[PDB]
Order: structure tokens, then C-alpha cells, then sequence
RNA sequence: AUUCCGGUUGAUCCUGCCGGAGGCCACUGCUAUGGGGGUCCGACUAAGCCAUGCGAGUCAAGGGGGCGUCCCUUCUGGGACGCCACCGGCGGACGGCUCAGUAACACGUCGGUAACCUACCCUCGGGAGGGGGAUAACCCCGGGAAACUGGGGCUAAUCCCCCAUAGGCCUGGGGUACUGGAAGGUCCCCAGGCCGAAAGGGAGCCGUAAGGCUCCGCCCGAGGAUGGGCCGGCGGCCGAUUAGGUAGUUGGUGGGGUAACGGCCCACCAAGCCGAAGAUCGGUACGGGCCGUGAGAGCGGGAGCCCGGAGAUGGACACUGAGACACGGGUCCAGGCCCUACGGGGCGCAGCAGGCGCGAAACCUCCGCAAUGCGGGAAACCGCGACGGGGGGACCCCCAGUGCCGUGCCUCUGGCACGGCUUUUCCGGAGUGUAAAAAGCUCCGGGAAUAAGGGCUGGGCAAGGCCGGUGGCAGCCGCCGCGGUAAUACCGGCGGCCCGAGUGGUGGCCACUAUUAUUGGGCCUAAAGCGGCCGUAGCCGGGCCCGUAAGUCCCUGGCGAAAUCCCACGGCUCAACCGUGGG
């Protein structure tokens, strides 16, 4: 036979030029300041996979199905996508916007460390943001709920000084 | 730099002690082998002639480094057990 | 093997009972012929280097072995290819520790700490039994070793009994029969590492192996092959088991 | 996403095929800043031919010698020390490479050997007595163009050969101790034969010596282990414009041969054996784990990693050995090729690099035994193009860049002007990293500086009814269709759309396709019911009662290697990747 080949983590659209899909995706790309379509498609795929696991677990029974059922719920609430008292049916009401709100870029903008989404992306890439004492330079990293509030400027960054000129302009917003 | 000792283990079969440690140093370069050895021998009361540093490793976005060192009770046992390259790289002996 | 014996072993094809990282390197140690079989033992180098951690590289593990620091069943072993198997005792006298080699609930080999006193005895299941020249009896054990008994004793030993032996002197001190009410420890199969008492024994025609029903502590009955059931006591264990 | 859209008419509804839209693989146009991870790169044509270097050694604690530095005395020597080759031992049957042959017990899977071999390793029970012999090295003399190779002298062993004992094998007669489901097996006692062991060797101390005390060793027997041989049931391609095939063929009796059962091979006696449920013959092809695609049912493939098989230019055949009819060992024939002083003598990279040829189609004549392992050694160690490390390459996958902020002006998407900020990436340094280097990672100085393309623009199908050329010419066109001097469709400018370090062209498989239909299609008029009927095998078969338990359903033992797939947790900054558990 054939040895393993590493496969793409995202899926492409079945037709490249459908007007309604193009409009919807353009709105999302503008709002969250993503770099290209594949990035967006990556997140879409993540969502699909979650739903596909819930659809299979609803129609299953036995002992391993229960363990998998509780593991899916536990992982979803660890990422912060569901509240602590959610049930399996709630998996089927998740939207693409729920996942994008968990990007480190979005969360850095939401907390008020930057003035714009674009500035948040540059702050992440240049190495000015620390997450639980560690510097991470990937704007697409999905932030867990347990570490969301320990997100600050890096202690060696120029921005870790309340008198820095660019930080004062960020604070004025 | 600030050094923290994580584990000290006794290996009687080889005749040495094995020491794992961390170094905290925000805003500074990776510490040199000589400085680490001096600080370690002061911190543990070791004969520096039989103290070998296995490695010092830094990580991607961290302010600390992890390190591993070994201390022999006898010089001849050290020369018999350790490879030549590590003793040269640590300045214990001279490369021919 | 086109023309001769194989002398190499790839990591990916290593036995499933070893604790070994299968993708870290290309090659594994091909064990030397010896006491146990391939499915129930492991080379001594992985005990010194990988399990205990007394050495970092193969070269300094070999120097430790050549100086005579490790004992297996009371005897000095220097070969890094030597197979160490089920029910053996691994002894380190310079550190004063002793272990018994036993399978896991998943079928993997592990080291169980024991007392210094219990380290003197090894249980041996009787695998086969035969007549030998001079009209004496030879007993062939599960670890491949052998013992001789006089013809007058022929009714005190049968296949599947266990003999507790003092090592390294190799002196018999107790015979444990295979019968109902005996205490057994499972060594292979789906129910590996479970233990209990014997309830019933069943046989079949044309050479199909015989099966045993066993009651555990919590009161559940399960079956296994008779040759997978290793007698360890009368109604209580005579060795320490997890 | 369990999906449709364009094309037969002046207009309509059908059948039906072609085209568009998706994924993956191989070649290829134009164009390219950074890093990380991986099982990627002369497989398709030529299992074609190969210059040069390398890909298998190791032991001085088995044995006599050569030579050197030193110590005691030395006329002479004895010691110790360190290199050299030779005799001797073990390995060289593994590992590495390729897929030509093969439709077969080759492979997968469950069983069998009471019909068998096994050096190295483990346990237990025993043994090591007496004799003999040559020869390499070394010295004399040489031959031959060379590859090679001759005579004489002398010498040792864990080298070789004998004698004894132990032991082994065959057959005949008794006894019943063992294992097993079952004894042509094991064990005991008589009897006739044949074959027939061993190195008390080596090293170090206590020894005044005598002799111990360790370590490494030698031979036989019983069992195991390891590596194999042989056998059976079951499972997996295409063709009837191949219908009959086989004659050691099928079985029996008596032998031989083999490690071993067997028409495996002989002598003799019979007529068997396979076949329309597809023999035989022909075609194509290494088998599996797996891989591509699809909602699934399915359809297609099986180079790369693991396990099994086969081969070393083609066809035959032997020696040594535990193991071979042996890729870097031997013989013959055939076919190429190299060196010859012409008498002769040699060589096949389907090992790693490298060259030529073939083609649409594939890299450096580099560094290391530090890691993982293998062989040798009592050990420290030594060797290894296995393996590890880098060099070249739009191989696959994961994560980033080609600036950011404020205030003004414009055609307000975005471009320009001011003011400020940052340094992923870039340039120069220190440390860490590494066998040594390089990358990577932590810090310091400089500075928005060093970084965007490809295709498309009439419909399908997102995007112009603008301008300049050409004028059924040139050209475009997957399909439908454009172009005949006022072209939204050709060429070019300016605009616009899609994707983006990529984006287009060509060929293949799946999907599209319910155009292969078990799930699930059709046959009055569109492709399609034999002109009609009788009947053999096969398939399909009426109601009730009793039995069985093959099919069928439920529970539980032994199996279906690892890698690959799904889930949670943990380690590399997260991920890709890797580990621990569940499936
Ligand atoms: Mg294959
Ligand atoms: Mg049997
Ligand atoms: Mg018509
Ligand atoms: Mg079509
Ligand atoms: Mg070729
Ligand atoms: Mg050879
Ligand atoms: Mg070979
Ligand atoms: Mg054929
Ligand atoms: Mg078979
Ligand atoms: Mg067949
Ligand atoms: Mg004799
Ligand atoms: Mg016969
Ligand atoms: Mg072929
Ligand atoms: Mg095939
Ligand atoms: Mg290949
Ligand atoms: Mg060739
Ligand atoms: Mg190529
Ligand atoms: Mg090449
Ligand atoms: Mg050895
Ligand atoms: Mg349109
Ligand atoms: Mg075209
Ligand atoms: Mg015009
Ligand atoms: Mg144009
Ligand atoms: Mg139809
Ligand atoms: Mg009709
Ligand atoms: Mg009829
Ligand atoms: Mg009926
Ligand atoms: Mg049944
Ligand atoms: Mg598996
Ligand atoms: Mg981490
Ligand atoms: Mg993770
Ligand atoms: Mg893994």
C-alpha cells in the first residue's frame, strides 16, 4: 500500500463564485481583519467538526459514547465557547462568530490593549503580548477561559511603561 | 540572573550527583557556562574541578533557561566516565 | 532472511510488552536467546537505561553492567542482551533494592518493589516432566530451567504445579498443587494481571487446551486458559503482588 | 451541502450524451521574503552500460618471530616497554539495494509436525587419561611483461592426526517408570553389529617453595530459547471469436533418497484424476498492513514506511560452513568490455556519491562514529556510505511577513501631506546551541527601512455597454458561440473581479452519474421481450402437528504485530509533530 501523507486542515468551497457566500465572507473578513480566505476557512472547518461530533453522539449509545459525550462538553467549556451548565443540544446552535471571538487578536482588541484590530495584530506579531507569562506570536491562537485574564503587555516590552507615547494614545480611546 | 535548584539526585552506581536547575533573567542574554558554574559551586560547596555542565537551554518566548549539571566525587572516575567532547567544551581539559 | 538468521530488530517491530518509544530511533536491541520467550521478557539494557535511569547512554550502562552491580535471580549478569522475564527478581545490592518483574493490566512489563527477605525465593510453574537416564525425573519449568528428583518422589509433582525455589542455591522448599481452591495470578490474555481462586476445570477432545473458571475478591467469575493461570498460594498469596 | 447549471425547437415537454463546478497524483508556463515538522526526490522509458574513491571487520589475556627505547648485569644474556606482519579464532548467510520473474500454498488468516534441522545464549547431570605430526612467519636461491607463483632449510600453538574411555545410531526378545486427547516417542533388562569426545588451555595474586583463591575458557548428555524447513482448511484479477484436458498422469504394493513426510524418484499392479459452479490455455501483475475519492452503499490504486517473497548481465552447476548453491567468494556456456612485451591476464554500482544513454520526467564525487544498533574483544575499546549531520530541490503539512497610530485634503474604498511609534523580517555583534559547524533560541546597536504575483473580465460564473486599433482577414472558442468597417466576446490602454507566495496549462483516478442501478435504473410509440412452444441443471415454492439444531440470534474463552485513523490529557511558544490512556 501507501504510507501516510499529511492532509490539509481546512476545506475549500464547492463553487468559487456564488454571490451570497462572497458577500457574507467579505463582511466577516473586513470585521475581524483576517489576512486571507484560508484563515477564515480554517475556523469554519473547526466549527463543522464540532457539529459532526455532536450529530454522531446524539444517535449513539453504549459505554464509550458516554465518555466521548462528556469529553466533548468538557473541551467546549474549557475553550470558553459554552457556559458551565450547557447540554449536548447546545452544540448545534454555535456560529462561526463564536469561534472568531476567541482569537488572541480579537481578545487583545476587546480588552483595550490596542485601539484597532490591525494594531492588535502588529502587537502580537512583534512580541509585545504575554499570555500567562509566555510570549506567543500567533494571532489565530484560541484563548482558553482559565488564562483569559492573565493577558498583559510583556514585562520587557516598551509598552509596559504607562508613560510611553504610543500607550497613552491607546489609553485615550 | 537568579538560580533555582529543582532536583538533586544521588547516583551511587556511577559515583556522582545529578543537578537540574532553572535560571531567571528577564532582559538579559543567555548566561554563560562559566558564570553558571561559579554560581553553582558557590551555592553547593563543590570542588569546581569535578563539576561538569551538561547543558543550558533557552526557549522561544521565555525569560528563563533550564540547565543540567553533574558533580563527581573523584576526578579519575570523571575522566573514565565522561566523554572527551564535554570535558573539552567545559574547559576542564585541553583539546590536542 | 534470504539465506541466514536475522540479527537486527527495528523499533517499529519490537514486542508490544516493552515500555519503549517506538519512533525515536531506527534500531532496538535484539535480545539474546535465554530463559524466557520473546513475548514475556525484555533485555537488561532497557532495565538499566530506560526503566531505572541509572545511565543515560548505552556506553555507560555497559560499564555499570561489567562491574557486576546487577543481579538476576541471585546471579551476576553482565550481558546487556540478557532477557529478564516474568517472576524474576532484579537486585541491586550497592543500593539495597529488589524488584519482581510482572505484567501490567494492559500486558506490559513493570517492576514491583519487594522486601529483602522475599527476594530469596522464585516461584516456578512446572511446564513439563519426563523420565531420564538412571530412571530419575526431570522437571522442566516455565523459565526454561530444569531440576532432578528421585523416582520415589514421582507422586509429589505434576504439570501446572508451582515450586518455590531458593535462589541462587536452587533448593526446593515448597510445592503448591493446581486444584480447586488454589490461589492463581493470570499472566497472559484478556484477563491478564487479575487474580483469585479456582472454581472449575474443563477439558475438550483432540488437543484443544483446557480452561479454568476463577472467582476474584469482589465475587465475579471469569474464565481463562489453564496454562495462563500461575499458582501462587494455597488460599492466600505466598508472594507480594499488586 | 444526501445540490445542480449550459447545449436538439419559431415556441414546448421528454429520452440521452457532451461540457462546466470539487478533491488527489505526475509533467509543465510565469512568479517567489522567513521559520518549523515529516515515513518526499533516476519507480513509469533502459533488471541499459559504468571511469574514480569509499560500502566488513576484529582479537596481543591462542602462538612462535622482526625491530626499537630503556633496567640488572652484561664477552654471551635475562627482563620491561612499544609498533609490524604472519599462523590461529569468531564474523563476513545480517544489514543495504531493486521489483525482472511469479496467477503459485507466493501472500493473509486459523491450525498441525507423534514427519524435522539449529553456531552464538540459559538450567541441570557428568568428563578433560596416553601418544604423534607438519607448516606459515623467518634465512638461501628464484621464475614471470604482469596477474600470480617454484625448490631447499627451520619452528609453535586453543592448528592437525591417533589410542583408550564416555557417548551415538540400526535390528531382535522381554518389563511397564513418564508425558499426552491419543505413543513408530521417553525410561529399565538381555542380544548381534557399526560410528566414536575433549584445550586444565590462557591471565592475575597469595606462593621461599610446595599448592591455593579468583576471572576467561574445552568435550558429552537432557530440556528450553532463538532462527528456520515442511503440511492442511478457508479468502482475494480479466477472456468462450480459448471446450475438453492429463499418461509419473491419479491411486495402490515394494524400495531408494532426504534433516524430515511425500510420485520427491524408481520396479511392479490397476484406470484413475480435473472440467460449463469454467478445466486447460491465453492476458496482465510481486502479496498484505494501507492509500485516493464518495452522505453512505461503492469505485479506483497498491513506488517511498513495516512485515512476507524474489533477484544480483542471461542460462546452468559446485566447494566451505550451524546456516549459501553466496551482490563487494568459485566453475562452464552466451553476450559486451579493459590491460598485454602477443605468450597471456582480468571486469558487470538493481550499495553511497558521481558519469553516459534514454526520455516529458528525479540532488553533493561533502562531515562523523558523539547518539541508535550490529560484529569482534575478559575489558578499556575498534570498524561500519547502516545510521546520524549538514549541502541542492515551488515534495507534503503547520505558523508568520511585505507595517501601525493620530489629524487634515481628495474622486472619501483607498491615495497623498504632516506628527509620532514598532522591528516579526533585514544588517552588524555577545552568549547558548553542535562530535565540530550551521540553523534555532535569549540579549545589544542601526532603520519603514529589505519584500506581490498569476489568472480572468458575453452566458454558465464574481467582475466594463468606456476608449484606440483590425474588418469572415487576423484571431478567440472545455461547451453554447464571437469576428462580413458603429466588436461589452479578437489585440492594446484605463478601470474592475477571484485567489494570493503562489497562480495558470496538459494527462490520469473518484465524484458529478439512479450514464452499471443490492440499497436504486430501463424494454407499446424514444436503445431494448428470443417468431412460437416443451423441458434438464439452477433460483423461487401452499396449510397443520412432532423432532433436530446446519443456517440464524444471545453470552463467554483464544486470535486478527507495530505504524496508519478518532477522542481527552500532557511535552516542543500554540500548531504540524511526539508521548500516556480509551476506542
Ligand atoms: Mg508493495
Ligand atoms: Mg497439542
Ligand atoms: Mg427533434
Ligand atoms: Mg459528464
Ligand atoms: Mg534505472
Ligand atoms: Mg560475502
Ligand atoms: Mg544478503
Ligand atoms: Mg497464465
Ligand atoms: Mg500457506
Ligand atoms: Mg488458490
Ligand atoms: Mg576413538
Ligand atoms: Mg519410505
Ligand atoms: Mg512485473
Ligand atoms: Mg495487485
Ligand atoms: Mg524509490
Ligand atoms: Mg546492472
Ligand atoms: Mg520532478
Ligand atoms: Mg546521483
Ligand atoms: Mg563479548
Ligand atoms: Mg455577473
Ligand atoms: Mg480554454
Ligand atoms: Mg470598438
Ligand atoms: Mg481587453
Ligand atoms: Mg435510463
Ligand atoms: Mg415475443
Ligand atoms: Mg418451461
Ligand atoms: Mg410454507
Ligand atoms: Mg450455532
Ligand atoms: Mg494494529
Ligand atoms: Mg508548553
Ligand atoms: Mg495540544
Ligand atoms: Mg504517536
Amino acid at each position: 500500500g501507501d504510507p501516510k501523507r499529511q492532509r490539509k486542515k481546512y476545506e475549500t468551497p464547492p463553487h468559487p463564485w456564488i454571490k451570497e457566500r462572497l458577500d457574507r465572507e467579505r463582511v466577516l473578513m473586513d470585521k475581524y481583519e483576517l489576512k486571507n480566505k484560508k484563515e477564515l476557512w480554517k475556523h469554519e472547518t473547526q466549527l463543522k467538526n464540532f457539529r459532526r461530533r455532536a450529530r454522531r453522539l446524539l444517535a449513539a449509545r453504549g459505554k464509550q459514547a458516554e465518555i466521548e459525550r462528556e469529553q466533548l462538553l468538557a473541551r467546549l467549556k474549557r475553550l470558553g465557547l459554552l457556559p458551565e451548565d450547557a447540554v449536548l443540544d447546545d452544540v448545534l446552535s454555535l456560529t462561526i462568530e463564536d469561534i472568531l471571538e476567541r482569537r488572541l487578536q480579537t481578545i487583545v482588541y476587546k480588552k483595550g490593549l490596542a485601539r484597532t484590530m490591525r494594531q492588535a495584530r502588529q502587537l502580537i506579531v512583534h512580541g509585545h503580548i504575554e499570555v500567562n507569562g509566555q510570549i506567543i506570536r500567533s494571532p489565530s491562537y484560541l484563548v482558553l477561559k482559565e488564562e483569559e485574564d492573565t493577558i498583559t503587555y510583556a514585562r520587557t516590552s516598551p509598552f509596559a511603561n504607562p508613560q510611553h507615547p504610543e500607550r497613552m494614545m491607546i489609553e485615550k480611546a | 540572573m537568579e538560580i533555582k535548584i529543582t532536583e538533586v539526585k544521588e547516583n551511587k552506581l556511577i559515583g556522582r550527583k545529578e543537578i537540574y536547575f532553572e535560571i531567571y533573567h528577564p532582559g538579559e542574554p543567555t548566561p554563560s557556562r562559566k558564570d553558571v558554574k561559579g554560581k553553582l559551586v558557590a551555592m553547593l560547596d563543590l570542588n569546581p574541578e569535578t563539576t561538569v555542565i551538561q547543558y543550558i537551554r533557552s526557549y522561544f518566548g521565555s525569560y528563563k533557561s533550564k540547565g543540567y549539571a553533574k558533580y563527581y566525587y573523584d576526578k579519575d572516575r570523571m575522566l573514565y566516565i565522561e566523554p572527551e567532547y564535554i570535558l573539552i567544551r567545559d574547559g576542564i581539559i585541553e583539546k590536542k | 532472511a534470504r539465506k541466514g538468521p536475522k540479527r537486527h530488530l527495528k523499533r517499529l517491530a519490537a514486542p508490544t510488552s516493552w515500555y519503549i518509544e517506538r519512533k525515536a530511533y531506527k534500531w532496538a536491541v535484539r535480545p539474546r536467546p535465554g530463559p524466557h520467550n520473546m513475548r514475556t521478557s525484555i533485555p537488561l539494557l532497557y532495565i538499566v537505561r530506560d526503566y531505572l535511569g541509572y545511565a543515560k547512554t548505552a556506553r555507560e550502562a555497559r560499564k555499570i553492567l561489567n562491574e557486576g552491580k546487577f543481579l538476576v535471580d541471585g546471579r551476576v549478569r553482565k550481558d546487556y542482551k540478557f532477557p529478564v522475564g516474568i517472576m524474576d527478581v532484579v537486585s541491586i545490592p550497592e543500593t539495597g533494592e529488589h524488584y519482581r518483574v510482572l505484567p501490567n493490566r494492559i500486558g506490559k512489563l513493570i517492576l514491583h518493589p519487594i522486601s529483602e527477605e522475599e527476594a530469596n525465593i522464585k516461584p516456578l510453574r512446572i511446564r513439563n516432566k519426563r523420565m531420564v537416564k538412571g530412571a530419575k525425573i526431570q522437571l522442566n519449568f516455565h523459565d526454561g530451567t530444569n531440576h532432578l528428583i528421585p523416582l520415589s518422589e514421582k507422586d509429589n509433582y505434576f504439570t501446572s504445579y508451582t515450586v518455590l525455589m531458593k535462589v541462587p542455591e536452587r533448593e526446593i522448599l515448597e510445592v503448591l498443587p493446581f486444584e480447586k481452591g488454589a490461589y492463581v495470578f493470570v499472566t497472559q490474555g484478556k484477563n491478564v494481571a487479575r487474580k483469585g481462586r479456582i472454581v472449575e476445570i474443563k477439558k475438550f477432545p483432540m488437543g484443544w487446551p483446557d480452561v479454568v473458571t476463577i472467582e476474584d475478591e469482589e465475587g465475579e467469575l471469569f474464565d481463562t486458559l489453564k496454562e495462563y493461570a500461575f499458582v501462587v498460594g494455597r488460599d492466600k498469596p505466598r508472594i507480594s503482588l499488586p
